[PDB]
């Protein structure tokens, strides 16, 4: 069994809904495609002819790892297996056909198992994986209804032209960051290490104006480094402050 | 050749000190914070030739296993076998966990030439813990940090990056007062013109005229260093590196 | 000095004493708990702790007690007044030990355990016996025990521990007698000795005794004399043998390395356990020489000689570099016998090797002595003679209630 096999499978349900915050209306959008499908079956059915298949969320990283976290996080108890684009792109090619053969035979295993593949942005090396991708996705053999969804930083189009319109549908973007939707994320993050409550939330975000989900991250990552550093018992804003303005500031410079 | 012996930039070895020294070594600071980001630290330098690095990553030879990785020269000397040696040296490092995965003088891209690609890909997917855990840190020390491509810096620089000074004759003032330490001579040779003497350098040929400067002045049977003799064995390191 | 300057966690009491279970275990536990002496909440943690435990277990608990208050005297007897005149024999038993245990020169607990003494067949003062006279040997020429030793040895019951404690009590009384002696308690002990030849294990703990007393170094004609009316059957051989082992604590006498590489290639295998086990005696001192190739034999015991002959120094990585390969074997007398050495060698490196034991066993006696040596890790005969007399933990249980009691653990 390859490190692929034993790693593909996701556990340890990772960040949840709570970070319901700004770009409220997408998050919905590909909400009610990931739950609603897979929780009511028997209405989508005679409901008409299919149930919505998935979206597509590119444009700007923003708060990427984290929608997909909260996919799995939200899921029914019944984990789905992800891909992420890193294996495709390898030496020795030839073994992404058995690859993506062998998953949705682990799907039928796994009866009808959702397939997940993050970060599609990682020449006949390619096309065979992009045109086998379609002839296997887009085909009707493993199944045509489980999950259909890339969530990336780049598209990489090179044949989404004429290959958008059909099974897929819903061209949208990815998020945006707003003023009052990162305390959210700040309240999420009170599920790390014990941090005083008597700091609040809304006073550490309101002065990061116009910061990204990878921005806060940095700032409760690299916070928790120079908290660590600063050999400590609790965690304070009085004392990693410089951390704070220094990483939302140095960062914000160039980003 | 210790972390305290150099001088001029305390913090900047006291913040690798504390940084890499955080893991497994004083517990009491490190399971409370529970953040274990296992990704070490990055080193460089303009200078690099291993001493000043090295004089850096010292500081981990105090109480652990040595173990050092330094370059990819044994990838690029041995057949095309890619990168299961550095499965090899991963699980012998698994198996030896108590230790600090220390690589100096990276010349991968620096420096067949198709496979650095995918070997480093593949190193940088092993690296960033594909299939592991908070078991062993990683510390990557270079001439230059420009060498690191843009792949390399996202997934495997997560913890800390440093910035190196130039040497500005301090770093040579306190190596030189290093090599100095132990043998006996007086303040009658010039510092200035012998660690500026070819355009710069720290202490890895004076390390040489020294080795040299103890055999060399050896040679005349007397301990003292002689003002002709010193320069004399320097005119070999000077001429060796100019005239070809 | 010791309570102000340290501050020790309860999260060992709390884990290593939470983690016991299955009766032995549990005796790990009491010896963790009796190994202790600042803290002492485990020591008070409600009742019924002893009553859980073995017949063995109650003397070993009942002897924690004392093993946990070897200060205040003043309070020594109010508190293991507690335990005495029990309705239980093992408490009261354990509770005499316990007050040999707590101090050394008080000996005014000695009359009313060693006064009456009349048992004869198997009455209640015979393991006071064991813990009174093993006490008060450990508080110890002195005929004033002697002399009711007399009866002891001349008793000869069937109890192992009885000539046990009572052969390395005035063994450990008769260490460092002018060029030793040869009267009629070595004598008595040994025509006693030969009086009947069964159960072996007298033959084994009684030349400890004897070895004990032929302390007195400067050239003594005490191993002529065993070597001309010792020498019988090889019991007494080795009876004899342990007179060479106990006979050599060193000198410059290359013909003992010489004969020592003749004899080591003998088909008794147990006189070359102690006999090559005397090396870690011999040449204690100049440690260089120590490390040899006894490893690379063939024999049964070789790799345990090697393993005991490694000692309780600072450990240096060559010591750890032998534990490397001597931790991992497959009979349980070696992965029994390597915790001990190896946890009593290193007093961020010390847990790790545990952890190395947690990666190869995850039976009772190594999950036991795994917890032994996961407290163990946190020329004077008293601290030579302690382990040269645990050279015989391959037998049975009964022999654990005098494994925790131990003196050579500082």
């Amino acid at each position: 069994d390859p490190t692929v096999t034993m790693m593909q499978v996701e556990e340890k349900p990772d960040v949840t809904y709570s970070d319901v915050g700004g770009c409220k209306e997408q998050i919905e959008k590909l909400r009610e495609v990931v739950e609603t499908p897979l929780l009511h079956p028997e209405r989508f059915v005679n409901l008409g002819i299919e149930p919505p298949k998935g979206v597509l969320l590119f444009g700007p990283p923003g708060t990427g790892k984290t929608l997909c976290a909260r996919a799995v996080a939200n899921r029914t108890d019944a984990c789905f297996i992800r891909v992420i684009g890193s294996e495709l792109v390898q030496k020795y090619v030839g073994e992404g056909a058995r690859m993506v053969r062998e998953l949705f035979e682990m799907a039928r295993t796994k009866k009808a198992c959702l397939i997940f593949f993050d970060e599609i942005d990682a020449d006949n090396e390619v096309q065979r994986t992009m045109l086998e991708l379609i002839n296997q996705l887009d085909g009707f053999d493993p199944r045509g209804n489980i999950k259909v969804l890339m969530a990336t930083n780049r598209p990489d189009t090179l044949d989404p032209a004429l290959m958008r319109p059909g099974r897929l549908d819903r061209k949208i973007e990815f998020s945006l960051p707003d003023l009052e939707g990162r305390t959210h994320i700040f309240k999420i993050h009170a599920r790390s290490m014990s941090v005083e409550r008597d700091i609040r939330f809304e006073l550490l975000a309101r002065l990061c104006p116009n910061s990204t989900g990878a921005e806060i991250r940095s700032v409760c990552t690299e916070a928790g480094m120079f908290a660590i550093r600063a050999r400590r018992k609790i965690a304070t804003e009085k004392d990693f402050l410089e951390a704070v303005n220094k990483v939302i500031k140095s960062y914000a410079k160039f980003s | 050749e210790t972390y305290a012996d150099i001088g001029g930039l305390d913090n900047q070895i006291q913040e690798i000190k504390e940084s890499v020294e955080l893991p497994l070594t004083h517990p009491e600071y490190y399971e409370e914070m529970g953040i274990k980001p296992p990704k070490g630290v990055i080193l460089y330098g303009p200078p690099g030739t291993g001493k000043t690095l090295l004089a850096k990553a010292v500081a981990n030879q105090t109480s652990a296993t040595f173990l050092r990785v330094v370059g990819s020269e044994l990838i690029q000397k041995y057949l095309g076998d890619g990168p299961k040696l550095v499965r090899e040296l991963f699980r012998v490092a698994e198996e030896h966990a108590p230790s600090i995965v220390f690589i100096d003088e990276i010349d991968a891209i620096g420096t067949g030439e198709r496979e650095i690609q995918r070997t480093m890909l593949e190193l940088l997917n092993q690296l960033d813990g594909f299939d592991s855990r908070g078991d062993v840190k990683v510390i990557m020390a270079t001439n230059r940090i420009e060498t690191l491509d843009p792949a390399l810096i996202r997934p495997g620089r997560i913890d800390r990056k440093i910035e190196f000074p130039l040497p500005d004759e301090k770093t040579k003032k306190r190596i030189f007062q290093i090599h100095t330490s132990r043998m006996t001579l007086a303040d009658d040779v010039t510092l200035d013109d012998l660690i500026m003497a070819k355009d710069d350098l720290s202490g890895a040929d004076i390390k040489a005229i020294c080795t040299e400067a103890g055999l060399m002045a050896l040679r005349e049977r007397r301990m003292k260093v002689t003002n002709e003799d010193f320069k004399k064995s320097k005119e070999n390191v000077l001429y060796k590196k100019q005239e070809g | 000095d010791d309570i102000y300057k340290t501050h020790l966690e309860n999260n060992r009491f709390g884990g290593s004493g939470s983690q016991v279970d299955s009766a032995r275990m549990n005796l790990a536990s009491s010896f963790v708990n009796g190994f202790v002496n600042q803290d002492k909440l485990l020591t008070d943690d409600g009742n019924k702790w002893l009553y859980k435990n073995k017949d063995h277990g109650m003397l070993s608990a009942a002897a924690s007690l004392g093993m946990i208050l070897l200060w205040d005297v003043d309070g020594g007897l109010t508190q293991i007044d507690k335990y005495l005149y029990s309705s239980e024999d093992y408490i009261k038993s354990g509770a005499l030990l316990a007050c040999g245990i707590v101090n050394s020169g008080v000996r005014n607990e000695c009359d009313p355990a060693l006064a009456l003494l009349s048992d004869y067949v198997l009455h209640n003062s015979n393991t006071m016996r064991l813990g009174s006279i093993f006490g008060l040997g450990l508080a110890y020429n002195r005929e004033d025990v002697l002399t009711l030793l007399l009866p002891v040895m001349g008793d000869s019951k069937s109890s192992m521990e009885v000539a046990g404690v009572t052969a390395l009590a005035c063994g450990m009384i008769a260490v460092g007698s002018c060029n030793g002696d040869v009267t009629s308690t070595i004598l008595q002990t040994i025509m006693e000795k030969s009086e009947t030849e069964l159960k072996d294990t007298y033959a084994r703990w009684l030349p400890l005794g004897l070895g004990l007393n032929h302390l007195g170094k400067g050239e003594a004609i005490e191993a002529i004399l065993a070597a001309l009316e010792v020498v019988s059957e090889p019991f007494r051989s080795f009876a004899n043998t342990l007179v060479d082992v106990c006979a050599y604590a060193g000198s410059g006498n290359v013909l003992k390395v010489q004969q020592l590489l003749h004899i080591c290639s003998e088909h008794f295998d147990s006189k070359e356990k102690e006999e090559d086990k005397d090396k870690k005696e011999k040449k204690d001192k100049d440690k260089k020489e120590a490390p040899a190739d006894m490893g690379a034999h063939q024999g049964v015991a070789v790799l345990g000689i090697a393993l005991i002959a490694m000692g309780e120094e600072i450990g240096a990585e060559m010591a750890l570099r032998t534990f490397g390969h001597l931790l991992r074997y497959g009979e349980p007398t070696l992965r029994r016998a390597v915790p001990l050495a190896l946890a009593l060698i290193s007093v961020s490196h010390d847990a790790d090797p545990e952890v190395s034991y947690n990666s190869i066993f995850a039976a009772r006696l190594a999950a036991m002595l795994r917890q032994l040596a996961q407290y163990h890790a946190k020329k004077g005969t008293l601290t030579l003679c302690p382990y040269h007399s645990d050279r015989q933990l391959m037998s049975q249980v009964a022999v654990a209630g005098l494994l925790t009691v131990l003196v050579s653990f500082l």
